[PDB]
Parts: C-alpha cells; sequence; structure tokens
RNA sequence: CCGUUAGUUGCCAGCGGUUCGGCCGGGCACUCUAACGGGACUGCCCGCGAAAGCGGGAGGAAGGAGGGGACGACGUCUGGUCAGCAUGGCCCUUACGGCCUGGGCGACACACGUGCUACAAUGCCCACUACAAAGCGAUGCCACCCGGCAACGGGGAGCUAAUCGCAAAAAGGUGGGCCCAGUUCGGAUUGGGGUCUGCAACCCGACCCCAUGAAGCCGGAAUCGCUAGUAAUCGCGGAUCAGCCAUGCCGCG
C-alpha cells in the first residue's frame, strides 16, 4: 500500500437473509476456499439458534458481532529506546475485521464435536455478552488502558 | 415462444432458452434442484428474474457445459438476463444497475516458469 | 462426394492454399461444402536457456499443426482437372478420401 | 521378481552341470553374482566378484533361493 | 490418507488400480 | 571420453536395453528430445535461426 | 470376550474389535465375518456365545497368529542372518532393508538422533 | 465482447420418424472449432487544472496500462560454464586413449536446503452420484470380453485420432459407518506371497495383495510465499522415458 489508499474489497450479499456481513462471516469460517461446505455451517447454525431461542439469528448474530468489536487496541512503536504499546481507536472498517475473525476463532476453541453447534453456541454466548470471544477483547481494552500512560504518541 | 442469451464464465457456457408463463426451468435434461442439488448458492442463477418481476412466469430450458459447477451457476445468470432483455429492450436500466450484464473476465491465471503456481513463488532460504 | 484433410504448419498457406480448392471445384465441378477448421495439435517444448544450471529461467517454443477439411459433392473429372496439379501449396499435406 | 525361469547364468551352470559328475572345485570364480542360487547345486564354494575382488562363499540349503550377490557385500564398514 | 496405499485416495494419489480402487 | 562414445551410441548393440540417444550435433547424452534427435541447447540454437521449421516463440 | 491367543477385544464393534490381534487387519477380519455370517456391525458387548465359538473357530484355525506368529517372524529373520545374507548384516546392523538411502533419513530404524562434532 | 467466412464436432433450438444413446433421416440456428475483422480513443458529461492530467458520472463485454505473456538499455559482478558445443595455450600419447565384465555415483555418527505425507470430526472410510478444462496415442493408446481379491494375463474391437483410446477428474452432492481415541487419525518400518519391464532387478526398480502397523496430538530461536480468480485447496496431462526410485519440473483447470 506505498501508493494508494487500496478500495474496501466489495461483498457479494447474503444470498439468504441479504447481508453482507454474514458473507464477510462465512468468508472467515472457509477453509480451503470450501464455500459450500462454509455456508452449509453457518446456516446449520442459525437453525440451531432458533431450535434453542426463540428470537431471529440474523439478530443474535447482528448482536454478538456488536459485543466483540473492540473499541481500542494497543499498536507497537519506535522511541528513542526500546518499544511503546501506545493505547488507540480502532476504526470502524477494523473492529468488524477482529470481531468476525475473533469469533471464528473462539468459536473452533469450544469443545463440542461438530462446527455448526459451536459456531451457533458462541454466537448465542456472545450476544448474551460472555463467549471466549468478548473475553479475548475486553483483554485488548483493558490492555490498551493499562497503557494509557504513553497515549501522547497516537499518529 | 422462444428467447435466447448465451452466458459464459470461466470455462462454462450457459445455452438459455426463456419460453412464457410458468416456473419450471430444466437444466441438462433435469430439474434446476436436481442439478444443482443442495449447492448453496445455485438459488443465485435466477436472480435476474427476482429482479424483473418475472420471478415465476417463465419457463426455461437450459445446456450448461465447461469445466465446471459454479460457473455454470454465473453462466446461466448471464443467459437468463441477455435472454430476457432480448424479449424486452426496456429490461436495460433495471439488470444494468446491478449489472447481470457483464461478462466477467476472470480466468485461471496461468502457471509460470520459475515460480510453483503462477504467483506462488519457490522458498527461499538465504544462510 | 469427395472429401479431403490438410494438415499444415504454417495457418497462412492453407486457409490460402486449400481454399483455391474450392473455386476448382465450384467453378468447375458443382456444390461445395465450405472449409472447414479442424482444431489444432499443439507440441510444446520447454527448454532451459542456459547451457549450465540455470533451472528458473526457461524460453517457451511451441510447433503447431494445424487441420483444415474440403468436403465437394462431385466425383466426375470436370473437376479432377486443376484438382490434380495446378499448384501454390509449398508446407502442406493432403489426405484423399470419398 | 520373476515366476518364469530364475535367470541364473549359462556361464556358470554349464560349469556346475560339468562339475556334477565328481566334481569337488573351490577354485570356482563367478561374475554373475546377479544369478539365483538354483535348487540343490549347494555342496561347493563359489568365489563371487564384489568389484574388488572374489569371495570364498560356502553354499548351503538354507540358502538357496537368493542370489550370489547376497553373500558378497560390496562397500566397506556397514 | 494419500500416503495410505490401501485407500481409495492412496490409490489415486499413486495413480494405480486394484482390490482398494477397481477399474468398474 | 566423448567420441569412442558418440560412435559407440550408434552400433546397435547387444540387448536393446543399452540404446541411448545423443544431440546429433552438439554431440551430447541428456535432455535429448526425442521428436528431433536434439539436445535442449543444440535445439534451442537452431529453433532461433529458424532452421526448424513451424517451431516457434510459444507465449500465451 | 476372548477369542484368539489370549485376546479381549472389547465394546468396539467386532470388525474393528477383530483388529486388536496380531495377525488380523481389516481384511482378514472383513473376511472372517462372513465366512462365519456375523454382523459385522454388531457390538462385542452383545453377541451369541454360539457366534463368539463360530468366530473362535474359524480365526484360531483358518491362520497363523498372534504369538505364534511373531515368534515365525522373529525366526524368519534370525534364519536371515543363515551364513549371512545381505538383508541379514543390515537387520544386523540395525538400518534400512528395503534399499533406502541413509544420508538424510532412516529415522525409523535408528534410535532418535546419536549428533555429532566437526567442520571449520 | 460482438461480426463475417466455414458444417462427420452443435441440436427436437424447430418438425418427423427414435430399438427413446443426437442414434436416424434432417438443419447450422446455437455451442464449439479457427481464420479474419470490429471494438476503447480520455471519444462523451460534470467538477478541478495554464497544460499534461486528476476525481467523478454516462453509455458499453470491457474504461482510463481490462487481465496474463513474449520482450531485459549503457554497464556491473575478472559471476557462471573448457563436462553441451566452439576455441588459444598447456599437458598424456602399449597410456591421462580404447574395450569389456563387476563394483561405484544409492556409503551413514552426524548437519542444512527444498519438498511430500501427516498429526484428524470444516475430518477419515465405503457406497452411490458428467460439472469437463489443456494434452498425448499405429514397434502406440488400448475400449470390451473372460481368468485372477488385485498387480496383471488371455483374448480382442476401434481409431494415421474434434470420429477411436488414455479417462477415473478430485475436491462436490446424496446415503450410511467411526464418536474424540495415538483412534476406522497417520502409514513409517518390517515379515511374507506375487505382477510387470527388462539379457539381468544382491548391492539398486516400480506395482498388487496378507500380515506389521512407527514418529507424529500443529512444532524453540528463527524464517518463506502471496494483493484476486491471487493465496489456500482438488484433481488432469506432458516432456525425458524399457521400466523407474517424479513427492521434481513445465503446463490444465
Amino acid at each position: 500500500a506505498r501508493r494508494r489508499r487500496a478500495e474496501v474489497r466489495q461483498l457479494q450479499p447474503d444470498l439468504v437473509y441479504g447481508d453482507v456481513l454474514v458473507t464477510a462471516f462465512i468468508n472467515k469460517i472457509m477453509r480451503d476456499g470450501k464455500k459450500n461446505l462454509a455456508a452449509r455451517i453457518f446456516y446449520d447454525a442459525c437453525k440451531i439458534i432458533q431450535e434453542k431461542t426463540g428470537q431471529e439469528p440474523l439478530k443474535v448474530f447482528k448482536q454478538a458481532v456488536e459485543n466483540v468489536k473492540p473499541r481500542m487496541e494497543v499498536r507497537s512503536r519506535r522511541v528513542g529506546g526500546a518499544n511503546y504499546q501506545v493505547p488507540m481507536e480502532v476504526s470502524p472498517r477494523r473492529q468488524q475485521s477482529l470481531a468476525l475473525r475473533w469469533l471464528v476463532q473462539a468459536a473452533n476453541q469450544r469443545p463440542e464435536r461438530r462446527a455448526a453447534v459451536r459456531i451457533a453456541h458462541e454466537l448465542m454466548d456472545a450476544a448474551e455478552g460472555k463467549g471466549g470471544a468478548v473475553k479475548k477483547k475486553e483483554d485488548v481494552e483493558r490492555m490498551a488502558e493499562a497503557n494509557r500512560a504513553y497515549a501522547h504518541y497516537r499518529w | 415462444e422462444q428467447y435466447y442469451g448465451t452466458g459464459r464464465r470461466k470455462e462454462a457456457v450457459a445455452r438459455v432458452f426463456l419460453r412464457p408463463g410458468n416456473g419450471k426451468v430444466t437444466v441438462n435434461g433435469q430439474d434446476f434442484n436436481e442439478y444443482f442439488q443442495g449447492l448453496v448458492r445455485a438459488v443465485a442463477a435466477l436472480e435476474p428474474l427476482r429482479a424483473v418481476d418475472a420471478l415465476g412466469r417463465f419457463d426455461a430450458y437450459i445446456t450448461v457445459r465447461g469445466g465446471g459447477k459454479s460457473g455454470q451457476i454465473d453462466a446461466i445468470k448471464l443467459g437468463i438476463a441477455r435472454a430476457l432483455v432480448q424479449y424486452n429492450p426496456d429490461y436495460r436500466a433495471k439488470l444494468k444497475p446491478l449489472g447481470f450484464l457483464t461478462r466477467d473476465a476472470r480466468v485461471v491465471e496461468r502457471k509460470k516458469y520459475g515460480k510453483h503456481k503462477a504467483r506462488r513463488a519457490p522458498q527461499y532460504s538465504k544462510r | 462426394k469427395i472429401r479431403i484433410k490438410l494438415r499444415g504448419f504454417d495457418h497462412k498457406t492453407l486457409d490460402a492454399s486449400a481454399q483455391k480448392i474450392v473455386e476448382a471445384a465450384r467453378r468447375s465441378g458443382a456444390q461445395v461444402s465450405g472449409p472447414i477448421p479442424l482444431p489444432t495439435r499443439v507440441r510444446r517444448f520447454t527448454v532451459i536457456r542456459g547451457p549450465f544450471k540455470h533451472k528458473d529461467s526457461r524460453e517457451h517454443f511451441e510447433l503447431r499443426t494445424h487441420n483444415r477439411l474440403v468436403d465437394i459433392i462431385n466425383p466426375n473429372r470436370k473437376t479432377i482437372e486443376q484438382l490434380m496439379t495446378l499448384d501454390l501449396p509449398t508446407g502442406v499435406e493432403i489426405e484423399i478420401k470419398t | 521378481s520373476l515366476k518364469k525361469g530364475v535367470f541364473v547364468d549359462d556361464h556358470l551352470l554349464e560349469k556346475v552341470l560339468e562339475l556334477n559328475a565328481k566334481g569337488e572345485k573351490r577354485l570356482i570364480k563367478t561374475w554373475s553374482r546377479r544369478s539365483t542360487i538354483v535348487p540343490e547345486m549347494v555342496g561347493h564354494t563359489i568365489a563371487v566378484y564384489n568389484g574388488k575382488q572374489h569371495v570364498p562363499v560356502y553354499i548351503t540349503e538354507n540358502m538357496v533361493g537368493h542370489k550370489l550377490g547376497e553373500f558378497a557385500p560390496t562397500r566397506t564398514y556397514r | 490418507g494419500k500416503g495410505d496405499r490401501r485407500t481409495r485416495r492412496g490409490k489415486i494419489w499413486r495413480g494405480t488400480y486394484g482390490k482398494y480402487r477397481p477399474r468398474k | 571420453a566423448r567420441k569412442a562414445l558418440i560412435e559407440k551410441a550408434k552400433r546397435t548393440p547387444k540387448f536393446k536395453v543399452r540404446a541411448y540417444t545423443r544431440c546429433v550435433r552438439c554431440g551430447r547424452a541428456r535432455s535429448v528430445y526425442r521428436f528431433f534427435g536434439l539436445c535442449r541447447i543444440c535445439l534451442r540454437e537452431l529453433a532461433h535461426k529458424g532452421q526448424l521449421p513451424g517451431v516457434r516463440k510459444a507465449s500465451w | 470376550a476372548r477369542i484368539a491367543g489370549v485376546e479381549i477385544p472389547r465394546n468396539k464393534r467386532v470388525d474393528v474389535a477383530l483388529t486388536y490381534i496380531y495377525g488380523i487387519g481389516k481384511a482378514r477380519a472383513k473376511e472372517a465375518l462372513e465366512k462365519t455370517g456375523i454382523n459385522p456391525a454388531t457390538r462385542v458387548k452383545d453377541l451369541t456365545e454360539a457366534e463368539v465359538v463360530r468366530l473362535r473357530e474359524y480365526v484360531e484355525n483358518t491362520w497363523k497368529l498372534e504369538g505364534e506368529l511373531r515368534a515365525e517372524v522373529a525366526a524368519n529373520i534370525k534364519r536371515l542372518m543363515d551364513i549371512g545374507c545381505y538383508r541379514g548384516l543390515r537387520h544386523r546392523r540395525g538400518l534400512p532393508v528395503r534399499g533406502q538411502r541413509t544420508r538424510t533419513n532412516a529415522r525409523t530404524r535408528k534410535g532418535p538422533r546419536k549428533t555429532v562434532a566437526g567442520k571449520k
């Protein structure tokens, strides 16, 4: 990215809820370009949110994400000596990136053997605001506060 | 009585034939959902109709040959679209906005010598 | 129904050479079913550019056999006139059949 | 590994069969380590070349079916 | 998988046919 | 050796297993393309001169 | 329940379970289950003494096994020592035997990695 | 992307006969095949600019180098190669030439590079299930029959190959199995029985089937690739070639 700003690569709407945010999340689930298998999972998992709660999946989903977005984080920095964990505001596009990435990672950290379940129970534990994703997210936010002393370096 | 647009996408070509009235869709002497059997995306190929409002009110007979499945899904998506603009020059100004009308040039880029794979380059060790 | 195959490394002197073979058969016979282009058999060579040890970097060489075909429905000698010797093919070949 | 003969060399057999009319010679030295040890023509000792020299190998019943090369190893300290 | 002579996958990878992947 | 050798590779020998190829100009054992009796080098050479017909600069 | 040698497979499917025998693989057990007509899906847990003997009988009989097999292998090799063929001194040395490289690899046949010094 | 030329590969697209296989009359529409052309120019609109141009909008398959190649200045590294070849010098000329048989280049206490196959459930097995995209084949590909669990062996039709064959695409989809285990993960190693090519497979071939089933539960310090049909992942072919140590390379999708 020396020359340009690079356009936020624009995604193909969810062919089932009509949501760009969803595809995004489907892609993060995908391994070796098995997009089919990936969507099976996301949807089978929306299945497991009715079969377990009254409310709409797209709604659990939107919400789980919201809780997992970090607002500040430490970026590393050169100074005369060694380095400084410099807290700074996290841009909206990145917030999204991190949320989804974290949901999928946290999901596959869970104990249940079948993927759609893991995805679901994590989605569920998130909107309630107590998944291991929201954990490794308060860890960031807290750590940006620990370092509040160095917030006079933000570019 | 009859309508045609040709779709292509990456080795795969679509023969589309629209007929008035109905809702059912043959592909290669097979039901749609029989050809694209639980392949999550297929429901996309007919999105050109959904956008015009002819959601149902057309029959479609289809040949489709070339390389592979998910391309064919898009191939059709062009056929359908092209075929129905040739049943209405007025079907431009709504299909073009979502551009179901652009061929989409993106092919397998070609394997280059010295690389492993077109871009993927071999493994440097330095020391 | 005389039907003839024509091979050639040279795509120009076939569509050229074996499509005078359509004048001298509509002008001197009767009905022709025009030149038909058979797909090509492309033999490729991959050669390491240097005499010694330069395994990445080579150069690509092809040898491309083009294939053209001609049908006429006229086994008379009002045709076999030009169509035996009346030449302009120099790196070409002929398959003769019915 | 074949089953249509036991691809054993002429020059050797000729020399064994012709030793098989009262023949008990040690002086027997081959170069065909490629030849199969053949059903029962045992008792003898054959000097097999390893590339550098021939080797006094005594031949027993338990060791038929094997090639001669198997008993004359070609490289040093192994 | 690909390493196992006695799987379908094994056979494919290896080029071969046999008991574990026949020729129809 | 490469003479008593360029020569020996011409005799039809006892057992056909021993039958090898050899670049017919650049008198040479390895990478001998069979359609040309030509060593990959003494080959890229003639190709460049056009002394092998139809043979060309490939590009796609 | 103790089929072969001194063998108690358990609680898993019999095709899998038969496996736990030395000299029985996925193939020889696919076989036994047909030549004695036992549904191979059945859990060992649940199957007739009838069946368990039909099995005992077929297996303990049809082929050499689990220990006195083991003994034949031990003694096939000590005989490969004979007067002493190649593959012999090779077993003697503990190095590969199906003619593979030794420069790199051969780790399975050699005790982990006995590292040394050298160079400049 | 579109057009013209062209009908043993395209089809009820349209109609008729179909033993219901485009197979048969029949047609090239379409798909394709391959030749030739057209098309994109900052040409058009708005805004900024002195200009070049920049940002945006139109229409268009494509828009500002649309995407990938071929193509490597003057020179640099006394770079590489005398073992491809050519060459000055120098040196051996019953031997530093030549011929053969056998061994070696395949050694193995160690150490590094590049890879392959894994460590599993987004997984593994077995079944059923055309989505085809380059190339090769008449001392060849080998359909199809029969023998064999199979490698393969009989037979044996077709193709000088858009006609016949390699050819199964694999990942996928459907069904069923395994249930978290060093396992139905993984297939190293070793025992055994065979197949093939070849004068010949000990050192030193690949392949099939039975047994044997190793380390490996995702890797320290380090460190490599890639910016889109790319990376990742799945197969397919070819060159050399009797066979093959190809997991390599060059290519296809």
